[PDB]
């Protein structure tokens, strides 16, 4: 029912910052992981380790290691154009958010729902700290990615 | 006492670039790789970063 009304894609989410600048640029042979790249981004300018022989690519790292805290790649997501025109029933977390939340809602109800946003000016600062912080949780096996 | 043999060196007598591309093409890809072989490796120039 969510492909009849949103559609799919056919394509995979960047979900390793494999496509920002800065990992292009430092493969040095080296190869950091979306966390690596993730704390290092949230770094000062001064230590910001180019060590390894060798911008504003902040927004880009903290994507993909978002995305992966969520399997949007893995699962039944996989299947989901999170992109769709049609997925118009939301008025990048927030967004996101935004989306899974519809897009549940679909496969729990058949029906959908729109949502509104008036996040405060003053909230987001507060969730922007929170951005740079998220650990993970490792357990493989939810690891349904098939196609 | 000396004395050298002369390595004669006269032009291209085959005038190799006529309709043979195919062939130029292989002789400058050589001589281009000659090339760099030389092409001194550059000095201190401000640090990357």
């Amino acid at each position: 029912y969510i492909i009849q009304c949103i559609g799919s894609r056919t394509y995979q989410i960047e979900d390793d910052g494999s496509k920002s600048a800065i990992s292009r640029l430092i493969s040095s042979v080296y190869k950091p992981s979306i966390e690596e790249l993730y704390k290092v981004i949230s770094l000062h300018e001064n230590e910001i380790y180019l060590s390894l022989g060798i911008y504003s690519d902040k927004y880009r790292i903290l994507e993909s290691y978002v995305y992966n805290l969520l399997s949007i790649n893995y699962g039944c997501y996989q299947l989901f154009d999170f992109n769709s025109p049609d997925l118009k029933l939301i008025r990048f977390i927030l967004h996101l958010y935004a989306k899974l939340e519809v897009i549940n809602y679909a496969i729990k109800n058949g029906s959908w729902i729109s949502l509104f946003c008036n996040y405060p000016k003053s909230e987001m600062i507060k969730l922007w700290k929170k951005m740079w912080n998220i650990t993970s949780l490792r357990s493989p096996y939810t690891n349904a990615n098939f196609f | 006492t000396a004395r050298y043999i002369r390595p004669n060196l006269l032009q291209d007598r085959l005038n190799l670039h006529d309709n043979f591309e195919s062939l130029w093409d292989t002789i400058t890809t050589s001589n281009y790789i000659l090339a760099r072989s030389v092409v001194p490796d550059l000095k201190e120039l401000v640090s990357t970063e």
